[PDB]
């Protein structure tokens, strides 16, 4: 019997894959650091993210390679497609 | 007439969104109307500019339920791939549709699968959607919900693990809101809150008539300070408004003003005044523009669009060198202006930059005898 009452809700969550914010599956290094090629050979002359319509996330950089062999996910295995480039 | 493709964006989201003008119109000056924008778009260069921003307001519209006309909306979908946008991005358009679709068949089950008992079942709706695609943040707006919103937290947890395995979701309450009752002392009424408006609010539940400072708020709350100010500025503030629900102590005419004394009380005044005379019930929609875009997101939004342009410049440069093996400066950019042709026009300092870029990094190399004509190596 209070002043503010909760009368109606509308949560919104948006999922990802459970495991933990951890490092790129492909390489390993955390999403968020570089990846086995830039924090290595970035002794002279941007290790980004990038999302699969499958919802893994990997590096740009380790993901793109892994496409040549076959245009799949590497967790899954189904078709990949590019979803997000955006960070 | 809008040649940004920004300006025809936001416009088409004032169409397709419940709006002031989305109101004034039937579905067929709507149509008419969204397609007299898809014709204008094959005069824009940066086409790259429209799909993105015109994403990012169908983004909030579906999770919002702020579409005005389910159909239209939908429609939409076919109207962009007539005009020829790519199929690519069309696709993960109709994709949305499908996740939401997809959403509200869980949300059910969820109703009824939890007729037993925090609150009347039916009066909670949730939505789930996959990250990769809903999300254009990178940041995340924490908030501490009062018990009697966080008890359902851990219930809408197991319900999804059963459902699907090796998942984690993350929420997303910034686009949460709902319904609650203010318990005046001139009557009751229910306010259509933000989530975040929520906490706040209910900061005061044991303490009704109590003065609580921003700082404090802070604490209990435990927003960020930029989206404390403009939520606890809707509340002391909102607009047009005879009486605010919320009052504070030094007066200010920005939220840029409060400091940590500032302090807030709950107004046992309140009250809708429809006829010029207290209405002891009503029903009011605070949210106002607080679930909508912000000059951040721009930037984010910005930010993309530039990352994406480079990486794009830099595959079709190789690309074109891949085949020729020594291309002039001249011409290199006229046949890269054609492959980007749909996306967007990258100006010189752009292409040098990228060029530039690829000289360093031994893609390519500058003509032993010219400045201009490159040369592709490995
Ligand atoms: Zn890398
Ligand atoms: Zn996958
Ligand atoms: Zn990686």
């Amino acid at each position: 019997k209070k002043r503010f009452e909760v009368k109606k809700w509308n949560a919104v969550a948006l999922w990802a894959w459970d495991i933990v914010v951890d490092n790129c599956a492909i390489c390993r290094n955390h999403i968020m650091d570089l990846c086995i090629e830039c924090q290595a050979n970035q002794a002279s002359a941007e290790c980004t993210v990038a999302w699969g319509v499958c919802n893994h996330a990997f590096h740009f950089h380790c993901i793109s390679r892994w496409l040549k062999t076959r245009q799949v996910c590497p967790l899954d295995n189904r078709e990949w497609e590019f979803q997000k480039y955006g960070h | 007439e809008s040649k940004c493709p920004e300006e025809l964006a936001n416009y088409c989201d004032m169409l397709l969104r419940k709006t002031p003008l989305s109101k004034k119109l039937t579905s067929e000056e709507i149509e008419a109307k969204l397609k007299e924008v898809l014709k204008k778009l094959k005069y824009v260069q940066n086409k790259d500019v429209f799909m993105r921003y015109h994403k990012a307001h169908l983004t909030r519209r579906l999770i919002l339920d702020i579409s005005a006309d389910s159909e239209i909306e939908e429609n939409m979908v076919e109207w962009l791939r007539e005009v020829g946008m790519p199929a690519d991005y069309v696709n993960k358009l109709a994709r949305m549709f499908q996740d939401i679709k997809v959403s509200e068949d869980l949300n059910q089950a969820f109703k009824e699968m939890h007729k037993n008992n925090a609150l009347p079942a039916d009066s909670v709706n949730i939505k789930i959607l996959n990250a990769g695609a809903w999300s254009r943040s990178s940041e995340k707006v924490f908030v501490s919900l009062p018990t009697e919103l966080e008890d359902l937290i851990p219930e809408v947890e197991e319900f999804y693990k059963k459902n699907h395995s090796g998942r984690k979701l993350h929420w997303h309450h910034l686009m949460s809101n709902g319904i609650i009752t203010f318990k005046n002392e001139v009557g009751q009424y229910d306010l259509e809150v933000t989530t975040f408006q929520l906490a706040v609010l209910f900061a005061w539940n044991q303490r009704p008539r109590e003065k609580i400072s921003f700082e404090n708020l802070k604490l209990a709350t435990e927003l960020p300070d930029a989206e404390l100010r403009r939520t606890l500025w809707s509340l002391v503030a909102f607009p047009k408004l005879k009486r605010q629900v919320l009052l504070y102590e030094p007066q200010v005419n920005s939220p840029k003003d409060f400091t940590e004394g500032t302090l807030f009380s709950v107004n046992q005044e309140f009250s809708l005044i429809k006829n010029a005379k207290v209405q002891k019930r009503g029903k009011i929609n605070l949210i106002g523009r607080l679930q909508l875009t912000t000059e951040r997101m721009r930037e984010e939004e910005n930010e993309g669009i530039v990352q994406l342009r480079i990486l794009r410049t830099q595959e079709a440069i190789i690309q074109i060198m891949k085949m020729r093996k020594k291309i002039s400066n001249a011409q290199l950019q006229t046949e890269l202006v054609e492959i980007l042709k749909n996306m967007f026009l990258p100006q010189k300092k752009m292409i040098k930059e990228q060029i530039e870029w690829l000289i360093e990094h031994k893609y390519i190399r500058r003509d032993e005898s010219d400045i201009n004509t490159f040369i592709y190596m490995a």
